[PDB]
C-alpha cells in the first residue's frame, strides 16, 4: 500500500500520457482494493492461520 | 381434590394437591440449614441461599432471571437453621420451566468463582440490611450463647468469613447435604404425574444418606451489646423440648398462655399474663412476649422484653416472676383454654395462606416423611393439659439460662441476681 | 404444627431468612437499605508467628497499659 | 505547604496532561511525529504571521 | 495432509514474532470488551503470568531487543489458557443479543 | 445480524413516523433557506415574491 | 411533625383556569 | 384446566343490601378460618380541616371500649376466642377487621357491629390516646418514606382535601375534643357507606342473617338532611424539598395525575409500572434483571431502591415513582427513570408488554390468595367500583391491553404532564422542575 | 469533635495485636462493673462523647485527694510551689467507684486467626496483700515470659507441660493482674487450632498439680528470685522508677523501699503459693478466648 | 496534630498523606545509609516523596537557627534519655568501643552539639544531601512510587 502510493505521487508527477494511464488507473484500483477488501481478507486468513476460529 | 404423598425410594418425598389454583406453586425442601456447617465452612449457607441466581448445568444465571421475569413467576430462598426452601411461584402453563429452572438450581450448580466472588459484596449488605432490626442480632446472640456446635451457627456469614467463602466449599456443601434423602419436592396447583416425571428426570444422580450433622449442646450463660439506645432488649431462654412431641406442644400452649404477640391493633394486651404482670408496676412503653424456637434436635423456651433503660430491671424481674408463679401454679383452666383457642386460630391462620400450607406440608415431609392433617393437629392441642403446661414451666424455671441482651445496660440485671 | 411460622408468631421471621433471588410480582413492605456504612482504616498488617521461638514471650501476663504521647508512638504494654 | 504543580488549575491541567502523563514505555521513534507536528504548527504560525506582516 | 499444515503453522508461528518476546496467543489477543471479560475471569496465577509476560514483552520492546533464543517459547508449548474463558463470554453474550432480539 | 430481528422491526416500524416527520422537517427547512424555485413556484402565497 | 408542613396559597401566583380547587385539571392543561 | 379456567372456577362473591343500605357481600373458601369487616367511606377527603384527625382517632378509640363492653371486655373477648383485631385508615376508606375461625362468626359480627355503631368515647381515654397519637407521629416522621408520601400528596393536592394526611396535625390533634368527633361519627357513619365483607369459611346466607340482626339501622339518618358531596380534586404540577443534609439517603417521590378507580386504564398503567418495576439491595437477580432502570441501577450502583405506585381515589389519582438513592446520585435516576417512562411511551415492546401483562397476572393473583386480602378487596371493590370485579373479568383487559394501548395510554398520562416531586434528606444534586419537565419529554418524541 | 477520628485510629492501632482485644473481652466478662469498661472507646460512643462529659469526668475525678505529684530531678521546694499555685483550686476525695462486682463467664470471638488465644482466669487478691505477693510469685513459678530470646523455658511448669505432649508453635504463661479492689489470676494460652484444646488442658492440669502440691522449695526460690530481679530492672528505669514511686504514693500515700519489696517477697512462702493456686481451682472462671473455635473447650469442659 | 513542629509532620498530618515516617542514619566503618523511610497509601507515595525531599533542600539551602536550636535540644534529649537504663548504657560502652575505640562521653557530645550551628549544618546537608544519587527501595503498591529521574530531579533545586 505504501509502494502504491509512492506510486500514485511519481503518476501525479508525470503527465496523463502512455503508459501513465494503465500506470494510474492500475494503481488506484489496486490502492483501492488492497486497503478495503485484501486486508481485512489478510486478517481473517490471519486469525484462521494462528487458530482464533 | 386432596394431598398426596409418595416416596421415591431414594429417600424422596413427593407431596402434590391439584386445588386447581390460577397459580402452580412448588417448592423443594433441604435439611441443609446453617446448623450444618461447622467452624471452617461459617457462612456457606448465607451464601447458597443467596446464590439460587447463578449459572446452573443447563441454564445460565441470564436465563434463569430473565426466564423467570418473563413468565412473571418468582424465586425464594426460605432458610431457617434447620431447613431450606427453594419456591417457585407462577401461572400453570409456565410450571414446566419454573420446574426446570427450580430443579436445576437445587441439583446442578456450577458456582464460578468470578460469580461468587460478585456475591460476597452481595452478602454484606443482606446482612447489614438483616442487622437493621435489633430482633434479629439479640436472636442469633441468643442462640450463640445458648448452643455449643450445631445451632449455634449463625443465619448469616460472619464477618471475617466475608471473602474466604470460596466455590470449593459451597460445592462441597451442596453434594453433602442436597442430598435425595434429605430433600423433599412439594407442589400445590400441580400434577402428581408431572411431579414424580421431573423428580425421576433431575434426581438420579445423588441418592445417599448425606453428612449428619453433630448434636446440638446446649452452653447457657449471658453475652450482652452495650449500644446506648433508649430501648434495652432481652432474652432470657433456657433448654425445651425438640420438635414433634406433646412436651413440645406443652411449650407452645405456654408460650401462648404468657403472651405471643399481638391481637389487637394498638392494643393492651390484657389476656396476656407477661404483659398484665409488667404493666401492674410499669407506667413507661414496654413489649414483653414468649419465646419458644423448637427444632428437631432441641428447643429454647424464654421471655423477650423490649422496654426503657431504667426500667429493664423491673420489666425483666417482673415477667420472670410471672413465669414463676405460672410454674408454681398460678393459672387457671380458662386462661389454659384461651391459649389453646389462641394457639389453634394462629396454626388455621398460618395454614390458611399458600405460601404457609406449602412450608407446613414441605417441613412436615421432611421431618416425618407423612401428611398430618390440620385437624389432628387440632386434637393434639385439645389433649394438651394444664398440667403439661405447668411441667413446662417448671423446666424453664429449673433449667439453666441463656441470656442476650443489648441497649443501656447500666439497670439490666445479670443471670446470678434473676 | 410442625414449622417455624406455625411455631413462632412474631417469631417467623426473625427465625426465618427469606432472599428472593429473583424479584418477585408484588413487593414487600419495609424495603431496607444500608446508610452507606463506614470502612475500617486502612492499616499495616502485623507479622504472624510460625515458629515457637518467635511465638513465646506474646502471651498477655500483665494488666493492660496504653501509652500515647505528644510525639511518641502510642504504645500498648501487656 | 502545597504541592503548586498539582494544586494550581492551570498548572494541574499542565501536570495532567504533558508531565505526568502515563505513557507506554516502549513507544518507538514513530511516536514523535504528533509533537512534530504540533512544533510545526507553532513554526508555521510563526513564519506566516511574518509573512503577512510583510504581505 | 496435517502435518505440512502443522509445520507450516510453525513456519508462520516463527514469523510471527511474538514467541520472540515470550509472548504467547492470548497474551497478544486484543482487549475487547469479551476479551477484559476474560482477564477479569482468569485465575490469579494466570492474571499475573500473562501481566508479567506483557511487561517482559514491552521492556523488551522498548530496548528494541528479543528474548535469547533457548528462552523463545515453542509453537508446542503455546498453552491456550483464554480460550475457555473467551468461548464462554461469547457464548454469555450471544444468549444475550439472542434474548434482545426475540 | 444484532439489529435483524422481530423485536428491533417492531421498534423500527414505531420509529418510521417520526423519522419521516424529521425528514420533512429538514426538507422544508431547506426549501426555506435556499429559496429552492423547483419548489416554491407552487405553493399559492410564496409564488408572489417571485414574479 | 412532617403533617404540619402546608404547602402555602398560590392564588395570587396561579393562572385562571387553575384558581379554582374544586374544578379539577387536564380539561385546561391542554390550553395552557 | 388453563388460566381462564382457574379463574372461572374462583368462587364468585355474593352481594345483598340490607333495609338501611348496608352492603353485605361474602366469599366462600374451603378455609377452616374467615374474615369479616367493615368498610366506611370515611378519611381525609371527607374531613374538613378543623375536624383532620378525626377518623384517626376514632380508628384509635373504636377498640378501647363499648357501650355494651365498658373498658378491655372487648380485647378480653377477642383474645378469648382467639381472634385478630385490625383497623387502618387512608384518604377515603376505613376498615375494622377480624380474622378468626368459621364457627366465631356470630361473636365477630356483633363484636363488629358494637365496635361500629356503639363506641363509647369517655375524656380520660381522649386525653390518653392524645398523647397515643403524639407519639404514633414522631415515630411516624421517624420513618422517611411515609414523610414524603404525605408531602407528595401535599404538594400535588394543594389547596384541596387530598393534601392533608391521615393523621392530620398536631395542633388539629391537640384542640379536637369529643365533640368534634361524635359529630363526625354521626355524620360519616351511615348506612350506605357501609360494607360488611367476609371471605373464608363464610355462609352468605348465615352473615345476611348476622347483618339483619346486629347492623341493622346502623345510623340511617344524617339528622340535617345535609349529604355531604365529594367535590373533585384539582391536580397542580408542583415540588416540595424537604432538605436536612444530616440524613444519610435521599427519598424522592415524582408522580403524575391519575386516572382513578373508574377508569379502564388502571390496568394499562399497572402492566406499565410492572414493566418499570421495583428493586431493592435485597434483591438477588444482579445485572440479569429484565427491567432497564432496575439493571441500570445495579450496573452503576445508583439507588438503593425505587419502586412504581399507582395510587388510585374517587376520579383522580397519583401514578409514579419513588427511590431511596445516595445524595450523588439522584440525578442520574431521575434521567433514568424520566428515560424509562418516555420509552414507554413512544417505543414500548411487546416483549415488554407480555412479560408485564403475565407480572401482573402474577400479582394480582398472589395479593388475591389469602382470606384477610380477599376480603380488603371486596369492601374496597364494593367502595369503589360499586361491584366485585371477578379475576376473569381482570384477565379480559389484561388481554385487551396490547403494546400500542400501552403507548397510547402513557403518552396520555406521562407524555409532556407536569409532575409532581417530593424530595427528603440530601437532595441539592435532586433537579430543578424546570430540569424535571425538560426530561418529561423529549425532543425526538 | 475533630479528635474523635485520631480515637478511631488509635483504638484500631491499639487492637492490631490479639491480647489486647483478649484482654478487654477478659475484663468485660470477668466483671459487672467498675473494672468491665473498656480501656479503649467502644465505636457506638465513638462520635458522641462530649466537652460537657469530659469536663464532668476533670471536675469529678481529677482533683487534689485522687492526685500524686512525683518528679525525679527536681527540688522539693519548687515542686511544692507549683503544687500551691496550680492545685489549691480542686475539691477533695471526688466519686467513690463500684466495688468492681465479679461475675464469671466466657465469651469466644472466632474470626479466623491462624493461631487460637484462650484467657482463663479467676478472682485473686487486690493490692497490698500478701495473698497478692503469693499471687505474684505463683505467676512467676508459672512462668511470667522468658527469660532467654528462642529459649525453651525450662523452668517453666506450663511451657514443660505443654511441650511434653505437644509438637506445634505455642506459647502459654500466668496472668496476674491486680487492682485497688479485685484481681484476676489465670492461664493465657497461644496455641494451635487443633491442639488449642490439649494445650488448654495441659496447662490447667500443670496449674491443678501445682495446687494439689506438685512443687519443690527449689522451684519457689527460683520463682522468687525471678520475682526479685524482674522487680529490680522495672525500677532501673528512671521512668520506671517513676511509675514505680507514683502508683505507690496513690494506692499507699507513703514510699516503700525496694529493700523492702524484696522482704516481703522473701517473706513469701510455699504454703501461700499453694493457696493461690487452690484458690485459682476453686475459683469461678472468666474465659475469653479468640481464634478458629473450633476445638477451643468450654468453662464446662474443662 | 497539624500543630507539629516538624514541617513534614505537619503537611502530612494537614493532607493525610501517610500513615508514618522516620529518619535514619545507620553508620558502618567509613559508610552508612542516611534518609528517611515512610509507609503511606498508594495514591500518597509521590506527595510524600516530593514534601520530604523539599524540606531536606529546605535543610540544604536555606537553615533557620531557631529551628537548630530545636533540632540540638531534641538531640540532647534523645542521647541522654536513651543512655537512661544500665542495658542501654551496656549497648553504648559496646558500640563505642567497637566503632570508636574509645567510649565518647556526654560532655564531649554536648560540646560537639554546642559546635553545631545553622551553617555547618547548611554546609554538610549541601554536601551529603544536594545533588546525590540516592537508593530507592519500595515495596507494595508503589506505581505512585516517582521515577528514578524524577527523584533525581528532587534531589537538585532549580532555585538555588
Ligand atoms: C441541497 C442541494 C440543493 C440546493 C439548492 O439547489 O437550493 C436552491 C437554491 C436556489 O436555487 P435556484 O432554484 O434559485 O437555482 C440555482 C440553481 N441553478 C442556477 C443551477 C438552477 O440554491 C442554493 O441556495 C444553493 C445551495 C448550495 C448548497
Amino acid at each position: 500500500l505504501v509502494a502504491n502510493l509512492l506510486i500514485l505521487t511519481w503518476i501525479g508527477g508525470q503527465p496523463v500520457e502512455h503508459p501513465f494511464i494503465i500506470i494510474g488507473q492500475l494503481a488506484s484500483i489496486s490502492y483501492f482494493s488492497i486497503i478495503l477488501i485484501l486486508m481485512p481478507i489478510s486478517g481473517i486468513i490471519e486469525d484462521k492461520m494462528l487458530k482464533l476460529y | 381434590q386432596d394431598l398426596e404423598f409418595t416416596k421415591l425410594p431414594n429417600g424422596l418425598v413427593i407431596a402434590s394437591l391439584e386445588n386447581y389454583a390460577p397459580l402452580s406453586r412448588i417448592g423443594l425442601f433441604v435439611k441443609a440449614g446453617s446448623r450444618y456447617e461447622d467452624s471452617n465452612n461459617l457462612g456457606t449457607s448465607h451464601l447458597l441461599r443467596l446464590a439460587s441466581s447463578l449459572t446452573t448445568k443447563g441454564a445460565s444465571s441470564f436465563k434463569i432471571t430473565r426466564g423467570i421475569e418473563a413468565v412473571g413467576g418468582k424465586l425464594s430462598v426460605t432458610a431457617t437453621r434447620e431447613n431450606m426452601a427453594y419456591t417457585v411461584e407462577g401461572i400453570r402453563s409456565d410450571i414446566e420451566i419454573l420446574m426446570e429452572f427450580l430443579l436445576n438450581v437445587t441439583t446442578a450448580p456450577e458456582f464460578r468463582r468470578w460469580e461468587v466472588a460478585a456475591l460476597r459484596s452481595q452478602l454484606k449488605i443482606d446482612k447489614a440490611v438483616a442487622f437493621q432490626n435489633s430482633q434479629t442480632r439479640i436472636i442469633e446472640n441468643l442462640h450463640d450463647v445458648a448452643y455449643k456446635n450445631a445451632l449455634a451457627n449463625p443465619l448469616y456469614c460472619p464477618d471475617y468469613r466475608m471473602g474466604k467463602i470460596t466455590s470449593e466449599e459451597l460445592h462441597y456443601f451442596v453434594q453433602n447435604h442436597f442430598t435425595s434423602a434429605r430433600m423433599a419436592l412439594v407442589g400445590l396447583g400441580v400434577s402428581h404425574s408431572v411431579l414424580k416425571q421431573v423428580a425421576e428426570q433431575f434426581l438420579n444422580m445423588r441418592g445417599g444418606l448425606g453428612l449428619a450433622g453433630a448434636k446440638a449442646k446446649y452452653r447457657g450463660g449471658e453475652i450482652r451489646e452495650q449500644n446506648g439506645d433508649n430501648l434495652v432488649h432481652a432474652a432470657i431462654v433456657a433448654e425445651s423440648a425438640a420438635i414433634g412431641n406433646a412436651e413440645a406442644n406443652a411449650f407452645s400452649v405456654l408460650q401462648h398462655l404468657l403472651g405471643a404477640g399481638p391481637h389487637i391493633k394498638r392494643g393492651n394486651n390484657t389476656t396476656s399474663l407477661l404483659s398484665q404482670s409488667v404493666a401492674k408496676g410499669s407506667h413507661q412503653p414496654f413489649d414483653v412476649s414468649a419465646f419458644n424456637a423448637s427444632y428437631s434436635d432441641s428447643g429454647l423456651f424464654g421471655i423477650y422484653t423490649i422496654s426503657q433503660a431504667a426500667a429493664a430491671g423491673e420489666v425483666i424481674n417482673a415477667a420472670y416472676n410471672q413465669v414463676k408463679a405460672v410454674a408454681q401454679g398460678n393459672l387457671s383452666s380458662a386462661d389454659v383454654q384461651a391459649a389453646k383457642n389462641k394457639l389453634k386460630a394462629g396454626y388455621l391462620m398460618s395454614v390458611e395462606t399458600s405460601e404457609g400450607f406449602l412450608s407446613e406440608i414441605g417441613s412436615q415431609a421432611l421431618a416425618a416423611g407423612s401428611y398430618m392433617p390440620p385437624s389432628t393437629v387440632l386434637q393434639q392441642i385439645d389433649s394438651v393439659a394444664d398440667a403439661d403446661v405447668v411441667k413446662a414451666a417448671k423446666k424453664f424455671v429449673s433449667g439453666k439460662k441463656s441470656m442476650a441482651a443489648s441497649g443501656n445496660l447500666g439497670h439490666t440485671p445479670f443471670l446470678d441476681e434473676l | 404444627m410442625l414449622s417455624v411460622a406455625a411455631r413462632s408468631g412474631p417469631f417467623a421471621p426473625v427465625l426465618s431468612a427469606t432472599s428472593r433471588g429473583v424479584a418477585g410480582a408484588l413487593r414487600p413492605l419495609l424495603q431496607g437499605a444500608v446508610p452507606a456504612a463506614s470502612e475500617p482504616p486502612v492499616l499495616d498488617v502485623k507479622r504472624p508467628f510460625l515458629c515457637r521461638e518467635s511465638l513465646s514471650g506474646q502471651a498477655a501476663a500483665r494488666p493492660l497499659v496504653a501509652t500515647v504521647g505528644l510525639n511518641v508512638p502510642a504504645s500498648v504494654r501487656f | 505547604m502545597t504541592n503548586m504543580r498539582k494544586t494550581h488549575p492551570l498548572f494541574k491541567i499542565i501536570n495532567h496532561s504533558f508531565i505526568d502523563l502515563p505513557a507506554p514505555s516502549n513507544i518507538s521513534s514513530w511516536w514523535n511525529f504528533g509533537s512534530l507536528l504540533g512544533v510545526c504548527l507553532m513554526v508555521q504560525i510563526i513564519t506566516g504571521l511574518f509573512l503577512a506582516m510583510h504581505y | 495432509s496435517s502435518k505440512w499444515l502443522d509445520g507450516f503453522r510453525k513456519w508462520y508461528y516463527n514469523a510471527a514474532g511474538f514467541n520472540k518476546l515470550g509472548l504467547m496467543r492470548d497474551d497478544t489477543l486484543h482487549e475487547t470488551e469479551d476479551v477484559k471479560e476474560a482477564i477479569r475471569r482468569l485465575p490469579e496465577d494466570l492474571y499475573n503470568d500473562r501481566m508479567f509476560r506483557i511487561k517482559r514483552a514491552l521492556d523488551l520492546t522498548m530496548r528494541h531487543q528479543i528474548l535469547p533464543k533457548d528462552q523463545w517459547t515453542k509453537y508446542e508449548e503455546d498453552k491456550f489458557y483464554l480460550e475457555p474463558y473467551l468461548k464462554e463470554v461469547i457464548r454469555e453474550r450471544k444468549e444475550r443479543e439472542e434474548w434482545a432480539k426475540k | 445480524s444484532r439489529f435483524l430481528g422481530p423485536r428491533y422491526r417492531e421498534l423500527a416500524r414505531n420509529w418510521i413516523p417520526t423519522a419521516g416527520m424529521w425528514g420533512t422537517v429538514g426538507a422544508v427547512g431547506l426549501v426555506w433557506a435556499t429559496d429552492w424555485r423547483l419548489i416554491l413556484d407552487w405553493v399559492p402565497y410564496i409564488n408572489g415574491k417571485f414574479k | 411533625s412532617h403533617t404540619d408542613v402546608k404547602v402555602p396559597d398560590f392564588s395570587d401566583y396561579r393562572r385562571a383556569e387553575v384558581l379554582d380547587s374544586t374544578k379539577s385539571s387536564k380539561e385546561s392543561s391542554e390550553a395552557r | 384446566a388453563t388460566f381462564a379456567q382457574a379463574l372461572q372456577s374462583v368462587p364468585e362473591t355474593q352481594v345483598s343490601i340490607l333495609d338501611n343500605g348496608l352492603r353485605v357481600a361474602s366469599e366462600q373458601s374451603s378455609h377452616a378460618t374467615c374474615t369479616v369487616g367493615v368498610w366506611i367511606d370515611a378519611g381525609s377527603r371527607y374531613e374538613t380541616e378543623k375536624n383532620n384527625g378525626a377518623g384517626y382517632f376514632l380508628e384509635h378509640l373504636a377498640f378501647k371500649g363499648t357501650k355494651n363492653r365498658p373498658g378491655n371486655a372487648l380485647e378480653k373477648e377477642v383474645e378469648s376466642i382467639g381472634a385478630h383485631l385490625n383497623a387502618y385508615s387512608t384518604r377515603e376508606h376505613t376498615a375494622y377487621l377480624i380474622k378468626a375461625l368459621s364457627k366465631d362468626l356470630p361473636k365477630v359480627v356483633e363484636l363488629l357491629a358494637d365496635i361500629v355503631q356503639n363506641s363509647s368515647l369517655e375524656d380520660s381515654q381522649i386525653e390518653k390516646e392524645r398523647d397515643v397519637i403524639l407519639r404514633e407521629m414522631q415515630e411516624n416522621d421517624a420513618s422517611m418514606q411515609n414523610v414524603v408520601f404525605d408531602y407528595l400528596h401535599a404538594t400535588a393536592f394543594q389547596g384541596t382535601p387530598l393534601a392533608q394526611a391521615v393523621e392530620g396535625p398536631s395542633e388539629n390533634v391537640r384542640r379536637l375534643s369529643r365533640t368534634d368527633l361524635t359529630d363526625y361519627l354521626n355524620r360519616h357513619y351511615k348506612a350506605p357507606r357501609m360494607v360488611l365483607a367476609a371471605a373464608g369459611g363464610v355462609e352468605h346466607q348465615q352473615l345476611l342473617d348476622l347483618a339483619q340482626k346486629h347492623l341493622s339501622s346502623v345510623s340511617r339518618v344524617y339528622e340535617e338532611d345535609a349529604v355531604p358531596g365529594l367535590t373533585p380534586c384539582r391536580f397542580t404540577g408542583s415540588e416540595i424539598r424537604h432538605r436536612d443534609d444530616a440524613l444519610p439517603l435521599a427519598h424522592v417521590a415524582i408522580a403524575v395525575e391519575g386516572p382513578g378507580w373508574a377508569n379502564p386504564d388502571n390496568v394499562t398503567l399497572q402492566v406499565a409500572n410492572a414493566i418499570i418495576g421495583h428493586y431493592d439491595c435485597t434483591y438477588g437477580g444482579g445485572v440479569h434483571l429484565s427491567s432497564p432502570l432496575a439493571s441500570v441501577a445495579v450496573a452503576n450502583k445508583l439507588c438503593q431502591s425505587f419502586q412504581t405506585f399507582n395510587i388510585s381515589y374517587s376520579d383522580t389519582g397519583l401514578l409514579g415513582a419513588h427511590f431511596v438513592c445516595d445524595a450523588m446520585s439522584i440525578d442520574d435516576m431521575v434521567f433514568f427513570l424520566q428515560g424509562q417512562w418516555m420509552r414507554l411511551c413512544t417505543s414500548a415492546t411487546e416483549s415488554e408488554v407480555t412479560r408485564g401483562k403475565n407480572i401482573l397476572r402474577n400479582a394480582l393473583v398472589s395479593h388475591l390468595d389469602g382470606t384477610t386480602p380477599v376480603c380488603e378487596d371486596i369492601g374496597r371493590s364494593l367502595l369503589t367500583y360499586g361491584r366485585r370485579i371477578p379475576l376473569a373479568e381482570w384477565e379480559s383487559r389484561i388481554q385487551e391491553v396490547d403494546a400500542q394501548m400501552l403507548r397510547d395510554i402513557c403518552s396520555k398520562y406521562f407524555y409532556d404532564q407536569c409532575p409532581a416531586v417530593a424530595g427528603y434528606g440530601p437532595i441539592e444534586q435532586l433537579p430543578d422542575y424546570n430540569r424535571i419537565r425538560s426530561g418529561m419529554f423529549w425532543l425526538r418524541f
